[PDB]
């Protein structure tokens, strides 16, 4: 029946007539034409050329008017005839969109089938206020121990993953999307979580490796994939950023919850410094125009707590930043790091001595605070960070020390057995119940007799342990989202029966 | 459709046309000169004004030579029939043999692959280095970069991987040369003849060749690395084979082009590059892929400005490989040769899922212990190397030893050396690893490992020292 | 400066990356330690009686 | 006695060997620091020399 | 000397003062200053030079032509605009130190750094 449906789009099909506002071309190099007409075009908005290539009309000048393209130049004559559209830049959302590889305008890529999504969505709109905000509160698990004990994140907050190459920036937010498999599954509904990745001027082998990824573990029927590639034009590279808020909004402003990775920000700024001195526009610092700074504010102003009179949604934006030499004083990783909350600082030097994920929790901070953990979590990280802390005012007597007090040698005897329970592999995401039980057994004292070595072999046999033999412990705290008086005890004979007859 | 030229500045010919326009990318005969000379257009200007980059040199040009056009970019000539043979960026044979004589001409400008055309099985492709191997493993149909600085060894490397791997190769080969010295052409020409890859006789060779070096005009060293992967492109798409394609230099390719950008009417970007840096250079790269047609090994040196990889030519094509291969002045300085780093070099395929979970601890095993030297190094210096405990002391001395056992003496070094080549299998390149870990070496002195092959040698070695006492 | 991550913070192998007094001060003190440690372990290497009595 | 004596002169001579490498490490952040404006006032004259002249 | 058989040697003394002679030379043409306002290729001015030293075969005459360019450093760096453009087109290099100098080695020639391609091992034999 493939001859049937062929015959039939075509009768389906619009071919009606229409006026236009048409204006020649003047001059095109580099990506850059210059139109003479089009006398009513408002700024930022869509033309379309005569070969099929579209426009938007970024500079409103006396005599003429500069308008990027969507494409490749080869196909622009000068004298061709560029018709007007009548609307700015528009992006298809919905719910359909969900478990597709999409491109920065919104077709299909992954060749399964056209978008079936009835809604449309502007792509510069604003921010809401200071008024239908609320303070952030409940918890966004990341599933990475080291993560979750020390530098949280909320449902509304913006944390910075900034770092050098190759220190595992996009790992780290590959297994948050995995991990948020165990609630959109279920049933209770104010606990899913919708994923959003956005990639900026990547290969395209790489792109399809990393959705092979997340066909393996279950997770792409919740999550849409924007993909602005290298080989694409310069302004797809910048509108792409700004066309997946447009699809996390969708989900904000119907009482939903969302999730977004910009991977990654800093070549979105170079894409646009293109755009810029193509277009004559006046330099700054490292051939920067002077709203750079503008780019990106009201880009991640748009992640926001909403309140109940509103619907209680809630966006979630996780920006991915690479520094150069670990100097975050330049431009822009000192534009990014003004407008978020916190950062999280994967540096390479801890990367090679084995700690992995290689997360700096001595630079990393987050400005929400304690206030977006669980009262589980919360109760015992609250002193594993004040011990870890004073680890590393002494870590530099490591080296060479058997000469010092007894309070010195207990404080480097907590600080590497604390270490060994912060390192995970790669795609292993845990529970939050499960990262409580492993956190309680260190910081009560009851590993300073097992050797450094051992740490991560006892605690790969204690988790499967506890995991078929004590489910009903890790069902009331997961329920319970606190640590109680009764519960104290009953996992205090549990690590002290396992300690035992371990080693064997 | 003839056209005159009105203006001539530099490399950048302006030439006014009547009442045909070419578009952009073609390329124009100029009639008058007794050899053949193609502009290439590159913007629009108004009232029927091009302006255009030249492929040769300028000289002898006068305003109002008539200029013809061609209707279509620069067709190089392609097949099976331009193996064995030099050929120019558009298409003439440079070895004086005579004519290519082939069917089919192919355009040097092109799309890229779509999303649902990529392929996405990895593989592992064995090479014979240690190094390379051990810490950060090549890939079948997978783009491979070799970087560092000037004089380190990027081209005796690259020398080297067609000494192993193109000769046990079943298909074909490619070598596209851009930007580097013309004598080196030409000791690829006598060191292919006479181990029998070219073949002057007959049709039974397997590479071709395509040579724009640093004598030519800046816009010839920016469209010969196009004309190196449409060669490379018939091979993978109209037949089936498995192609390789080496490339040095690349740099030569970001460089060419900024030197013509600022007669063409740019702002000049950071340190110096056009503001097209990032988008030229994405163009390209996303032609060499392994697509569900064919297969396209890759090798390429990458020149690193002044030793800083922070310079925004070499710090733009990380995102284009899979594998790098960091070489160092600083490890070079000692003796060990090939100067790979070991910190500083990765690899996708470094997975327990993919190499195995014995391969994977002893990788891991041997970077923890190099960078835990890297910190130890600190208190030498001032305490000493005798004023450290015993424990210390042995991780030391197992560093050194890993750091001397890397270093294998390569075959087309023989003439600097005198050595003999060696070619360490993969299996036993984790054995020899594993017993200098585990401390079943610590009764040698650190000798015995310099430039040797596999393990066994490394004892035998170590007694011929001994007796001359 | 080092006290906010703006600031510029040392790393671990600084001392040999700069090269200058302690950066070859270390270099021939590794070298002059363990180029006796070649005569010890060569020395000791000859006393194989197999090789003796071939001798 | 004499184990005394060298514990106590290895306790001051790793003292003002701090303090030499302190007073030497303030004098090398003001050169850092005016170095470091330096180089982004100097590449930002090409940039505007290069766009007036064009 | 090089089409006619015989042999010839030529010295550029210097490479330096022939890059800020053709940069004023091109400033007041009117043209786009680039890096430290040298014009934007530099590189082509010297790598067509240095590529016309040649050694020919027999079937073409058998003589040669042999460079020797000087570069100036400014306090050591060798890692300026110029002193690196060249580095990567010649063939060995000598680098002089004038902290070898007032020691008391003249000629002052750094022998850890001063490498050269040997071509093709054509020392000697008694060397
Ligand atoms: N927790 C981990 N343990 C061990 N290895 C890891 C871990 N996370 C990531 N890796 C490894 O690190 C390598 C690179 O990581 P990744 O690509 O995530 O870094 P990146 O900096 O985001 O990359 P890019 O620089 O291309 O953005 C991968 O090969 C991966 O296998
Ligand atoms: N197998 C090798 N190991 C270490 N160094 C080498 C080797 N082969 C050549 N070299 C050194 O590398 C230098 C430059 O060689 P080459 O690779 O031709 O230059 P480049 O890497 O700059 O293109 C030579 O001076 C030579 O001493
Ligand atoms: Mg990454
Ligand atoms: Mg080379």
């Amino acid at each position: 029946e493939v001859s049937s449906i062929l015959e039939e789009r075509i009768l389906g099909a619009d071919t009606s007539v229409d006026l236009e506002e048409t204006g020649r071309v003047l001059s095109i190099g580099d990506g850059i034409a210059r139109v003479h007409g089009l006398r009513n075009v408002q700024a930022e908005e869509m033309v379309e050329f005569s070969s099929g290539l579209k426009g938007m009309s970024l500079n409103l000048e006396p005599d003429n008017v500069g308008v990027v393209v969507f494409g490749n130049d080869k196909l622009i004559k000068e004298g061709d005839i560029v018709k007007r559209t009548g609307a700015i830049v528009d992006v298809p959302v919905g719910e359909e969109l969900l478990g597709r590889v999409v491109d920065a305008l919104g077709n299909a890529i992954d060749g399964k089938g056209p978008i079936g999504s009835k809604t449309r969505r502007r792509v510069g709109l604003k921010a809401p206020g200071i008024i239908p905000r609320i303070s952030v509160r409940e918890p966004m698990q990341t599933g990475i121990k080291a993560v979750d004990s020390l530098v949280p994140i909320g449902r509304g907050q913006r944390e910075l993953i900034i770092g050098d190459r190759q220190t595992g920036k996009t790992s780290i937010a590959i297994d948050t999307i995995i991990n948020q498999k165990r609630f959109n599954d279920g049933t209770d509904e104010k606990k899913k979580l919708y994923c959003i990745y956005v990639a900026i001027g990547q290969k395209r082998s790489t792109v399809a490796q990393l959705v092979k990824r997340l066909t393996d573990a279950d997770a792409m029927k919740y999550t849409i994939v924007v993909s602005a590639t290298a080989s694409d034009a310069a302004p797809l590279q910048y509108l792409a950023p700004y066309s997946g808020c447009s699809m996390g909004e969708y989900f904000r402003d119907n009482g939903k919850h969302a999730l977004i990775i910009y991977d990654d920000l800093s070549k979105q700024a170079v894409a646009y410094r293109q755009m810029s001195l193509l277009l004559r526009r006046p330099p700054g610092r490292e051939a920067y125009p002077g709203d750079v700074f503008y780019l990106h504010s009201r880009l991640l102003e748009r992640a926001a707590k909403m309140n109940d009179a509103f619907g209680g949604g809630s966006l979630t934006a996780l920006p991915v930043i690479e520094t150069q030499a670990g100097d975050v004083s330049a431009y822009i990783p000192t534009n990014v790091i003004s407008i978020t909350d916190g950062q999280i600082f994967l540096e390479t030097e801890l990367f090679y001595k084995g700690i992995r994920p290689a997360i700096n929790v001595g630079l990393s901070v987050s400005r929400v605070g304690s206030a977006a953990q669980t009262r589980a979590m919360k109760q015992v990280a609250g002193t594993m960070k004040l011990e870890l802390a004073q680890y590393r005012e002494v870590a530099a007597f490591a080296q060479f020390g058997s000469d010092l007090d007894a309070a010195t040698q207990q404080l480097l005897s907590r600080g590497v057995r604390l270490t060994e329970l912060l390192k995970q592999g790669q795609y292993a995401p845990m529970a939050i119940e499960e990262q409580v039980a492993v956190i309680y057994a260190g910081v009560r004292g009851y590993l300073d007799k097992l050797e450094p070595s051992k740490i991560t072999k006892f605690e790969n046999a204690f988790l499967s342990h506890v995991i078929s033999q004590h489910q009903a412990l890790l069902g009331k705290i997961r329920a319970d989202g606190k640590i109680s008086e009764e519960t104290d005890a009953k996992l205090k004979e549990i690590v002290t029966n396992f300690l035992a007859g371990f080693e064997a | 459709a003839t056209g005159r030229i009105v203006a001539v500045i530099g490399a950048v010919v302006d030439v006014q046309f009547d009442e045909g326009l070419p578009p952009i990318l073609n390329a124009l005969e100029v009639q008058g000169r007794e050899t053949r000379l193609v502009l290439e257009v590159a913007q629009h200007l108004g009232e029927s004004t091009v302006r255009t980059i030249a492929m040769d040199g300028t000289e002898g040009l006068v305003r109002g030579q008539k200029v013809l056009d061609s209707g279509a970019p620069i067709k190089i000539p392609v097949g099976p029939e331009t193996l064995g043979r030099i050929m120019n960026v558009i298409g003439e044979p440079i070895d004086e043999r005579g004519p290519i004589k082939t069917k089919q001409f192919a355009a040097i400008h092109a799309e890229a692959p779509e999303f649902m055309e990529m392929s996405v099985e990895q593989e592992i492709l064995v090479t014979g280095i240690k190094v390379v191997d051990l810490l950060a493993p090549y890939a079948k149909g997978g783009k491979i970069g070799l970087f560092g600085g000037a004089g380190v060894g990027k081209t005796v490397l690259i020398m080297e991987l067609i000494n192993n791997v193109a000769k046990a190769h079943g298909g074909y080969s490619v070598f596209a040369g851009v930007g580097e010295r013309t004598r080196e052409g030409n000791d690829l020409y006598h060191e292919m003849i006479e181990s029998g890859v070219i073949n002057l006789k007959d049709a039974t060779s397997k590479v071709a060749l395509v040579y724009g070096q640093m004598n030519e005009p800046p816009g010839a060293r920016a469209r010969v690395a196009l004309t190196g992967l449409t060669v490379a492109e018939y091979f993978r798409d109209q037949e089936g084979q498995d192609v390789l394609l080496f490339i040095d230099n690349i740099f030569r390719f970001t460089q060419a082009g900024s030197e013509v950008s600022a007669l063409l009417g740019r702002i000049p970007s950071a340190v110096g590059y056009q503001p097209t840096l990032a988008t030229d250079m994405g163009t390209m790269q996303e032609r060499i892929t392994t697509t569900k047609k064919g297969s396209i090994t890759s090798v390429q040196a990458i020149y690193v400005p002044a030793d800083d990889l922070t310079d925004p030519a070499p710090a733009t094509t990380f995102a284009h490989l899979d594998a790098t291969t960091v070489l160092s002045r600083a490890i070079a300085e000692l003796g060990i040769y090939p100067a790979v780093d070991p910190l500083d070099s990765t690899s996708r395929i470094m997975d327990p899922n993919i190499v195995g979970s014995e391969h994977y601890d002893v990788a891991r095993g041997v970077q923890k212990i190099l960078q835990d030297y890297k910190s130890l190094q600190d208190i030498i210096a001032i305490l000493g190397m005798d004023e450290l405990s015993e424990e210390d002391k042995l991780t030391v001395s197992r560093a050194r030893k890993i750091q001397r056992f890397l270093s294998q003496p390569f075959q087309v070094a023989e003439v600097f050396t005198g050595h003999l080549g060696k070619l360490v299998p993969l299996k036993e390149t984790i054995k020899g690893f594993q017993q200098i870990l585990a401390g079943e070496y610590d009764h040698l002195p650190e000798q015995a490992f310099y430039m040797v092959g596999p393990i066994e040698e490394a004892v035998a070695k170590a007694d011929k020292l001994a007796e001359e006492h | 400066s080092s006290d906010t991550p703006e600031g510029v913070r040392s790393g671990a192998g600084a001392v040999r990356d700069a090269g200058g007094a302690f950066g070859k001060k270390e270099q021939a003190d590794e070298e002059r330690y363990f180029r006796a440690r070649a005569r010890e372990q060569l020395a000791a290497l000859k006393k194989h009686h197999e090789n003796e009595i071939s001798h | 006695e004499s184990t005394t004596s060298e514990q106590s002169a290895r306790m001051t001579a790793m003292d003002n060997a701090s303090k030499n490498a302190s007073e030497m490490i303030d004098k090398l952040t003001l050169t850092f620091n005016r170095t470091r404006q330096a180089v982004i006032t100097k590449e930002l004259i090409e940039i505007i020399s290069g766009a007036a002249a064009l």
